RNA sequence: UCGA
DNA sequence: TGCATCCGTGAGTCGAGGGACCATAACGGACGGGCCTTGTCAAGC
DNA sequence: GCTTGACAAGGCCCGTCCGTTATGGTATAATGGGAGCTGTCACGGATGCA
């Protein structure tokens, strides 16, 4: 399974996570001591959810579950036990894919990446001068210890604040001088007792007192230590920080994980001591055997935590006021704190990211991110040159391929294929044992946890190996101590179990990844994440053979669990029988509307009367084909240029992709209106809209509303919403023109949903949401309705294609069949890529892919080749040269394979129908769809909305936004002459109430004006300096006269 | 990153940097020759008159 | 093209100010007719340093450090009189370019 | 209007107050903001006294005041005896500032915890000095006149002081707290008389420390040429910033958005009231000077949040918006508002590569360009006599008739458009083009000013510009006309050239490939011979070719004066045979050997630069 | 706020409305303008035209009577035509 | 977060 | 009078997306009748 | 070409009605607050510490 650090991780919150957090925060008391208030954590209810899966997401609502606890509450004084059950919170539910509903829209929990709890050692040189020992005590959560050595033998411990004594803590957590010296060498601590003094075990707590809180107190400096590392429910070293420390100081002690234990302070200064006299490691910050990840296990438990401390003050300000007894324990716990914790955790941070819905390929990788930033991990500014980077242990565990390129280039990375988190938080990999030069190939794996590196010889998965003899290769290149070597077979370990364990599952889809370089790689794996479901996909015939693995753990296929007899199939449900209550139903959705505004339609694949087994395709998603995973096409493809058509990363496609639907994708949008409350008036919606008659009233059933089915183009009425006005400050002109001819105005004001601009296509789901029918509202509202438009988009000039390989491009023209050039079989050219972009970006890869997928077109035997090779040049080019000699075999196919040109044939010009001069390498290409379509790209404006305080244009296409000239806009026209061109943009365009009216009015009139006024942005920036106490003002320089100018009035 | 504010502090240094007048009258002059560095020359006499 | 005077008890200019080496051989030679007094050192400024002691407040208020040049500007009383581009710009008028 | 010059000094007292107080026809004025109150909760009205009070600001809507029955156009800057407020327009409450009377001083946070801390200087203090008498931490010393051992401008704590109030020496020792003893002891200098007291001391004695007197008097020699006081660093009356500056308007679920300046306004009217009211009961004096020192952390935060203190949070834990970080950082006024702005009459679109076009052309799609010249067509409408308005002309557009593409295509006929990609690094990445209403969704954008703009086809984006007036025509055509750049501004090396794909066709062109031959050792006359043998399956493209051409400037590579095999004719005629030429001597004739490919190269050469 | 394509067409609605209004007597105009608010920025009643003049009530409704009535027919008045909102 |  | 430590100042440009309680008196808008004020209708000067 | 009595329509004006709103009070005894900062790099002043 690839999905397993979110289904672990949240089965793991509810029977282990959930007991630990009400077991710590149970029970309380009161001031006094009247009663006592303790709950059952192991006995909570989880009852059933409200509504369904599907049902949440049109409904705007959150697929969540009630949580009930029993709790006892007691008195000590008069024997009485009430037990009621209570309400605690509002939990949202994983679903069966691992994601999460959040007011109707789908989440996932990107796992976080932090530092392991423990101790860490560090030299560092502050200046030119002696060498200095750090450490740090990290725990889960709490205060810190930072110990630091000085020259001349001086120790010190930093507990933010200034610096101070060793002695100072050692002696005040309680302690004796005999008991120090015994289990430390005593030499070098001789010269930080000597500049310390000798303090007692009552002399340490005064002076620690007046340095931390600057009167002392005897038993101030009790209740100041005990509260930073010895008070319960205020430090936690956790389960993983118990493990580290008993592991780097080699502690005898173990299963404390509560309170800081005074002796291993005492080891963490004899380990600082020690690495003066040349003994001890020094840890390291980016190795992954110090990095820790946390899933929605561990960061839900932290949002109880910070949610059961808020209700334990409102819980003891209840049991104080109220000195009677006879009331219930339900009204003691107050839910509202707690609720509004976890919506916060769901809905408002920042790791609680927004699903990426385009293709199961993107909905697979997102699930699996690991991100080094969030509350508690990094900084966008504070990371730096060696955080992203590549560590040498992320061999195996993090993909080194698969990142975001930009801003986010190395913090957001993704996991291996073969790659697992066990309960601790560390990543582990797969490998197989080897004994005296044998991979023991029998039985399971190791899993070792990064442990390999100073003990382990570890090879990877590219060894020539036999038939369970021995290894064929003499020298075994290996990895020791984060070093490649190589050395005798005989003395390695470790063995990689696959060649696709360093890359991750998206990585995986790119046949030839050997032979295309990891530049364009990087780009062809994000690419692969865009990609729309088709209307009938293909699959590859170069494909890797991992597309089937990655469609069942998606969740958008339909799997049999039964072996059972398939009795029923349409197109909405399949209904089989189990054998060794006997008819189950599995539901198909049919064009149902993504996150991006793409199809998530289910086609069945099963006939009536077939025997399954339990793993079996019933039915394929969108974008996946019958078993494996199908993103794209395969169509012709040659490496000529054209007639300028394809000069730089351009695609030249024709005609046959568009009449033959290839690239037709179907989008639905959305749409949202509400029959809100006004003051003035209740809004409601009606047909008789004004100002609007029979051009737009067609598709109307007498409601306001659109029917179904109905085919709206821009600019039509899908909701006549009405609202009524109370202005009544008519102009005279107005006054006038009303007066002559009638028709005296209404109330109301139409504010009906119209279609935006660019926007057509057939309406599908008209479900309205009003109230009295069994569905919450949000305050202020009438009636909810929501409109779903589906259109079906075919491939057009402008629009961004790709491959698998990263030559991504726009299409700039579409050809017809006659002027494509053709091969001499008679068949036309789809795509005539350039040659000129493969030499120049390393993409060796794309030209064995499309060589190999010719020989299979001809074959018809869709071959599967898994990357990271054999026999070396006997694997990738006299594979593919020697299976175009086969297809050449056959007595129709001839002019397949040449003997001069092995990869090329003779192609004929479409135009003029003469032979092109050289042999032209054609094939067999996978292109790709992206989202980056030319109809999303669309924006222009000539006069919109404005700003609310500087008075300029707006920003944005779906609110009519103008195009921002920043600062280097400005320094381009100033380089130039432009001078009236840039006292044009910036006055009469932006920010001037009254110089727009006038150069508007202008064109119309046909007389243009010069001298503009003073522009409004100037004049906030004179208000707000002179808000500052500064007395700026503008001056006149004129003969005999001084005088202060009013720009503003 | 550096090289988009190297940019915009060479602007405002020498933002009012404007031809104006026609001719000054000095009589001081810059003497230029050939750049080489070391072994190998980079910038000929002729590319820089 | 800055220079740090010193020795200054005639005109109103104290020893550690930044001002241009034209206008001080344009007031040592106005002196000379009189007889007066003295001596300055050249400094080499940064690209930043130099931005920000220009005459003008506005341009150098919007570059970097807007609220230490606003109050060398208020104390000191200076003036902008629009002189050069980046100013014209805010106010709104041609470039003098 | 027009100005000439913009000048800024320290705002006095009466300065400040100068801009509140409004002359109205009444006994007092009416403009000093005196409660926190913003507007009312039940209707959408202000109050009569606060941060957003039309008595001080102006009326909220046009031609309309506060109480009723002025409602009209006829009553024209009158004032309203029943409320008080001015019949106007409601474009007057963005330019009225009102003021806060303070009940006592407040040091500003610029002067004090700047650098290089100028209110530090005028006093002869420290930072630290200065810091524990504002905000309440320690006494001052302003009069140790008959004392035993006592000095000026000397701190005390807390301690300290009450020793000295058991002694009574026996004289009158004055001392003071706060921000009302600074602002003493700035109205008790001697700013006349220091600057002479400082320049005896630099001359004599000066040591390390000459240079903490010459910064010292720079700043002293500022006050008498602007003749300022020392005293106005200290703030006595808060100016308000308008009410529009800081808008309140409400959402579509009912929720106000306010700003963050309306919640630092109201922590200073809360403190300031509630410091008149226990200086009115007579409090304790441990709850005044406790008062006091939070007005004075109101007002510094309001100046600038974070600047000395702690960072005042609201409802969300992010920091508040104060007065000085609107203007100081990357998205502030400055930098977002003044030096860049958002135009109108823009676009943007992908764009693709149009070949078969020339320069100075750019494609233009019909949807785009009925928007961005959307005045032009509606003049073109009423003066050709389809509409007789703008809504019978908005009607016809939005329609879509076929005439109204026939009109947007004499419309953009002469029109320069100026094409622009982000990032602008040279100034070659804004040329100006002249547009065509070409078929499908992209700008089809020429090849050669590829390199300049620095763009790609494989996802770039470029903003779309319309001048209006018509002296931005004659600069874009004249001046950023696409043409016209050829050389770039760096160097003097052209960056119009062929790049990627025109020069492996030119390469081909000119190559020499030896055998692919077919007919090669034959003379021809002249250049026009060859071409028409190129029409026909005479010569390939690489043939070796003799070419008779008189001229004599003929380059190529590694050439040569030297003569080999010299031939002799008969009559006294020599031939001199060269590597590539074959000259008749006594110039008679001259053969060239070529290939067919380089006299197609080079008669496009003779065809465009001979015309 | 409002936009300026509303302010625009405001000004070339006075440009369209006065020019109706000059193909008429000058009493007829003096009558339109005074009253509804037009060149002075003020809403004038039918009894404070009635005291400027020497003529008594009841002349300047059927005035505005004969004067709207007028523009209500097909006859030089078709750039009105559109302008019903 | 994602494109250049 | 020179050497450490701390604090304040900067760190690319465009576009898309999603997102406690109660008692009592003062204050003010709503409702209703009276009073001119204003628009309209049919003949008669 | 204008003029006069008649018939309602409606805006202010001035009373009261009751919801709305500002203000003061309650008597066992109660007596110093929480929530993060701990992985950025470079330069320029400003203390302060010998
Ligand atoms: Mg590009
Ligand atoms: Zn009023």
């Amino acid at each position: 399974d690839l999905i397993e650090i979110q289904h672990a991780s949240f089965h793991w919150f509810l029977e282990e996570g959930l007991i630990e957090e009400l077991n710590s925060f149970s029970p309380i008391s009161d001031y006094t001591g009247k009663l006592e208030l303790h709950f059952l954590g192991k006995d909570y209810k989880l009852k059933q959810p409200k509504y369904d899966v599907d049902e949440s997401k049109r409904r705007d609502a959150s697929y969540s579950v009630q949580m009930y606890v029993p709790t006892r509450l007691i008195n000590k004084e008069t024997g009485e036990i009430k037990e009621q059950e209570v309400f605690i919170g509002d939990l949202p539910l994983m679903t069966e894919r691992g994601t999460f509903i959040i007011n109707g829209a789908e989440r996932v929990i990107v796992n976080q990446i932090v530092r392991s709890p423990g101790v860490y050692y560090k030299k560092e040189l502050d200046k030119n001068g002696r060498r200095t020992y750090s450490a740090s005590l990290i725990p889960n959560r709490g205060a810190w210890l930072k110990f630091e050595t000085d020259k001349n033998g001086l120790v010190y411990v930093r507990i933010k604040t200034r610096k101070l004594s060793a002695q100072v803590l050692l002696k005040a957590i309680g302690l004796s001088d005999n008991e120090i010296l015994d289990s430390l060498h005593p030499e070098f601590y001789q010269k930080t007792l000597d500049k310390e003094g000798n303090p007692t075990e009552e002399e340490a707590l005064v002076e620690l007192y007046k340095k931390l809180r600057p009167p002392p107190t005897v038993s101030g400096g009790q209740q100041l230590l005990e509260s930073r590392f010895f008070d319960p429910k205020r430090y936690d070293l956790g389960r993983v920080g118990r493990y580290k420390l008993n592991k780097k100081l080699r502690l005898n002690e173990a299963d404390t994980t509560r309170v800081l234990t005074p002796q291993d302070i005492l080891a963490a200064i004899n380990y600082l001591i020690n690495l003066e006299f040349d003994v001890g490691t020094t840890d390291d910050i980016d190795h992954l055997g110090n990095r820790r990840v946390r899933s929605v296990g561990e960061l839900l438990q932290n949002q109880i935590r910070v949610g059961l401390n808020r209700l334990e003050r409102i819980i003891r300000e209840r049991m104080t006021v109220s000195e009677s007894d006879a009331l219930t324990p339900a009204s003691l716990v107050n839910p509202k704190p707690l609720v509004a914790a976890i919506k916060e955790f769901f809905g408002s941070s920042q790791l609680s990211q927004f699903m990426d819905q385009t293709n199961p390929l993107a909905e697979l990788t997102h699930k699996r991110r690991i991100s080094a930033l969030g509350p508690g991990g990094l900084t966008r500014e504070r990371a730096g040159f060696a955080v992203r980077d590549i560590h040498p242990s992320h061999h195996g565990r993090i993909c080194p391929v698969e990142t975001p390129e930009g801003p986010n280039a190395g913090l957001i990375g993704s996991l291996a294929t073969c790659a697992r988190v066990n309960d601790y938080g560390f990543i582990e990999t797969p490998y197989f044992r080897v004994e005296s030069g044998r991979v023991r190939k029998d039985l399971d794996p190791v899993y070792l946890t990064a442990d390999e590196e100073d003990d382990m010889r570890v090879a990877p998965g590219d060894i020539p190996t036999d038939e369970e003899g021995n290894i064929i290769g003499e020298s075994v290149p290996i990895r020791y101590r984060q070093e490649f070597s190589t050395t005798s077979p005989e003395q390695v370990d470790y063995v990689a179990v696959s060649p696709v364990q360093i890359i991750s599952v998206a990585t995986s889809m790119i046949p030839f990844l050997e032979h295309d370089d990891a530049n364009r790689a990087l780009m062809g794996s994000n690419m692969q994440r865009q990609a729309v479901p088709l209307l009938r996909p293909e699959r590859p015939l170069v494909g890797t053979g991992l597309e089937a693995q990655a469609a069942r753990d998606s969740g958008m296929v339909i799997v049999s669990r039964t072996h059972g007899i398939v009795t029923y199939v349409d197109a909405t449900e399949i209904r089989v029988q189990p054998h060794s209550g006997e008819e189950i139903v599995y539901p198909i959705q049919k064009y149902q509307r993504s996150n991006q505004d793409t199809c998530l339609n289910q086609r069945p694949l099963v006939y009536a009367g077939e025997d399954v087994v339990p793993g079996q395709v019933l039915a394929d998603g969108s974008a996946t084909e019958g078993g494996e995973l199908a993103l794209g096409q395969n169509i012709l493809v040659a490496y000529m240029p054209w007639e300028g058509y394809n000069y730089e990363d351009a695609i030249l496609i024709s005609e046959r992709l568009v009449y033959d639907d290839v690239y037709t994708s179907i989008h639905i949008e959305k749409f949202e209106i509400e029959a809100r409350q006004t003051k003035l008036g209740p809004e409601e919606i009606t047909r008789e809209i004004p100002n609007v008659g029979e051009d737009a009233l067609r598709n109307l059933d007498e409601h306001g509303i659109i029917r179904i089915g109905a085919w709206v183009e821009s600019g039509d009425i899908l909701v006549g919403k009405v609202t009524p006005k109370g202005e009544a400050d008519q102009p005279p002109e107005e006054k006038l023109l009303r007066a002559i001819f009638g028709e005296k105005a209404r109330d109301v004001r139409d504010n009906s949903l119209r279609v935006p601009n660019g926007e057509k296509g057939r309406v599908v789901d008209v479900r309205v949401f009003t109230r009295e029918k069994g569905d919450e509202l949000p305050p202020g509202a009438n009636m909810v309705v929501r409109i779903y438009v589906a259109q079906k988009r075919k491939i057009q000039v402008g629009d961004k294609m790709a491959g698998r390989h990263g030559n991504k491009g726009i299409i700039s023209r579409i050809l017809p069949i006659e002027d494509m050039p053709y091969l001499p079989d008679g068949r036309p050219i789809d795509i005539a890529l350039n040659p000129l972009g493969v030499p120049s970006r390393m993409n060796v890869g794309q030209v064995f892919e499309c060589l190999l997928g010719w020989a299979g077109e001809n074959l018809g035997v869709r071959f599967k080749i898994t990357p990271f090779d054999m026999y070396g040049e006997e694997a990738s080019r006299d594979t593919v040269h020697g299976l175009l000699e086969e297809a050449s075999q056959r007595p129709n196919k001839d002019w397949v394979f040449n003997e001069n040109h092995p990869g090329k044939i003779q192609v004929f010009d479409g135009r003029t129908g003469e032979p092109f001069d050289r042999p032209i390498t054609v094939g067999q290409a996978y292109m790709l769809k992206l989202v980056h379509l030319v109809d999303d790209k669309i924006h222009a404006r000539s006069t919109g909305p404005y700003s609310l305080v500087t008075q300029q244009p707006l920003g944005g296409k779906a609110q009519q936004g103008g195009q921002r000239f920043g600062e280097m806009e400005v320094w381009a026209l100033e380089a130039y002459g432009a001078a009236y061109i840039l006292q044009e943009l910036l006055t009469v365009k932006s920010d001037d109430m009254q110089g727009r009216n006038e150069a508007l009015n202008a064109i119309v009139k046909g007389k243009s004006i010069p001298r503009p006024g003073t522009p409004e942005s100037f004049k906030v920036l004179m208000r707000e300096l002179q808000s500052l106490g500064l007395d700026i003002a503008a001056h006149k320089v004129q003969l005999s006269e001084d005088g202060e100018s009013a720009d503003a009035e | 990153a550096d090289s988009g504010y190297l940019t915009r502090r060479l602007v405002d240094v020498s933002q009012d940097v404007i031809v104006r007048e026609q001719d000054c009258g000095t009589e001081r002059s810059l003497r230029v020759t050939a750049m080489t560095d070391g072994d190998q020359v980079k910038i000929s006499l002729a590319d820089r008159l | 093209a800055k220079v740090r005077i010193d020795d200054g008890g005639d005109t109103t200019m104290l020893p550690g100010e930044l001002v241009e080496l034209r206008q001080v051989e344009q007031v040592n030679e106005a002196m000379g007719i009189t007889g007066s007094a003295a001596r300055y050192t050249p400094v080499l400024l940064g690209i930043t340093k130099a931005s920000l002691n220009t005459d003008s407040f506005i341009s150098a208020a919007s570059f970097q450090e807007t609220t230490r040049v606003l109050t060398e500007a208020a104390i000191e009383g200076k003036s902008d009189w629009l002189r050069g581009l980046k100013e014209n710009v805010i106010i709104g008028r041609l470039i003098p370019a | 209007p027009r100005f000439d010059y913009v000048k800024i000094a320290i705002a006095s007292p009466e300065r400040i107050r100068q801009w509140g107080e409004r002359t109205l026809p009444n006994g007092t004025v009416v403009g000093e903001v005196t409660k926190p109150e913003t507007i009312n909760y039940r209707t959408l009205k202000p109050e009569m006294d606060g941060l957003f009070c039309e008595k001080i600001f102006g009326p909220s809507k046009d031609w309309e005041c506060w109480c009723g029955k002025y409602k009209r156009v006829r009553h024209r800057g009158i004032v309203c005896e029943r409320c008080g407020v001015e019949v106007t327009e409601s474009r007057v409450r963005r330019h009225r500032m009102g003021y806060i009377k303070l009940a006592a001083p407040v040091t500003h946070v610029w002067y004090l915890k700047g650098i290089p801390s100028y209110l530090s200087i005028l006093l002869d203090m420290a930072l630290r000095d200065v810091e524990q008498i504002v905000y309440f931490n320690a006494y001052v010393v302003l009069n140790p006149g008959n004392a035993s051992n006592l000095q000026y401008k000397q701190l005390l704590t807390e301690d300290q002081w009450v020793e000295i109030e058991d002694q009574i020496e026996l004289e009158g020792i004055e001392v003071g707290i706060g921000a009302e003893a600074v602002q003493r002891l700035l109205a008790e200098l001697q700013l006349e008389e220091v600057a002479e007291k400082l320049r005896e001391e630099i001359l004599a004695s000066k040591g390390q420390k000459r240079a903490k007197l010459i910064k010292r008097l720079r700043v002293i020699d500022n006050f008498i040429a602007t003749h300022s006081q020392a005293e106005w660093m200290t703030l006595d009356v808060i100016p308000v910033i308008p009410p529009d500056l800081r808008p309140m308007v409400q959402l579509d679920g009912g929720r106000f958005a306010t700003s963050d300046l309306n919640d630092l306004y109201r922590r200073v009217i809360n403190r300031n009231n509630r410091l008149a009211r226990l200086q009115e009961i007579l409090a304790p004096e441990i709850i005044v000077r406790n008062e006091k020192r939070m007005l004075q952390e109101a007002v510094d935060a309001l100046i600038d949040n974070g600047r000395r203190g702690r960072t005042v949070v609201g409802a969300n834990n992010r920091a508040l918006k104060s007065l000085s970080d609107i203007i100081e950082g990357k998205q502030g006024r400055f930098r977002q508002n003044l030096l860049g702005k958002r135009v109108d009459y823009s676009g943007r679109s992908v764009i693709v590569v149009g070949p078969n076009l020339k320069i100075y052309q750019c494609g233009l799609p019909r949807e785009m360009a009925i928007e961005l010249f959307q005045p032009f067509v509606i003049h073109r409408l009423i003066k050709l006599g389809i509409v007789n308005n703008i809504k019978a002309a908005k009607k016809l557009i939005l329609k879509g008739d076929p005439q109204i593409w026939s009109v947007l295509e004499e419309v953009i006929t002469g029109h320069p458009v100026m094409l622009n990609r982000a990032p602008t690094l040279h100034r070659l990445g804004i040329q100006a083009f002249e547009p065509i209403l070409v078929e499908g969704r992209a700008i089809q954008l020429h090849p050669l000013v590829c390199p300049a703009f620095n763009a790609d086809f494989d996802g770039d984006q470029m903003a779309v510009h319309v001048p209006l007036s018509l002296e931005a025509q004659c600069e874009a055509r004249l001046l950023m006309l696409a043409c016209h750049n050829v050389l770039s501004p760096a160097t003097g090396k052209p960056i119009v050239a062929p790049s990627q794909d025109m020069v492996l066709g030119c390469y081909y062109l000119t190559a020499e490939n030896p055998n692919a031959q077919k007919g090669a050792g034959r003379y021809f006359a002249g250049i026009e011979d060859a071409l028409r043998a190129y029409d026909h399956g005479q010569v390939d493209l690489h043939s070796q070719i003799w070419i008779r051409h008189l001229d004599e400037d003929v380059v190529t590579e590694k050439p040569d004066t030297e003569v080999i095999k010299t031939e002799d004719l008969g009559d006294g005629t020599v031939m001199k045979y060269y590597r590539e030429r074959k000259i008749r001597e006594g110039i008679i004739t001259q053969y060239i050997q070529t290939t067919p490919g380089r006299i197609i190269y080079n008669k496009t050469i003779a065809e465009a630069l001979v015309f | 706020g409002e936009t300026p394509e509303d302010e625009v067409s405001k000004n070339l609605l006075r440009e369209d409305l006065e020019n109706v209004l000059d193909t008429l007597s000058p009493r007829e105009r003096d009558v339109l303008r005074l009253r509804y608010g037009l060149d002075d920025g003020r809403m004038k009643t039918l009894e404070e035209i009635g005291q400027i003049f020497n003529v008594t009530r009841e002349r300047i409704r059927q005035i505005e009577a004969k004067a709207l009535r007028k523009l209500r027919h097909p006859n030089r008045n078709s750039i009105l035509k559109e302008y019903i909102r």
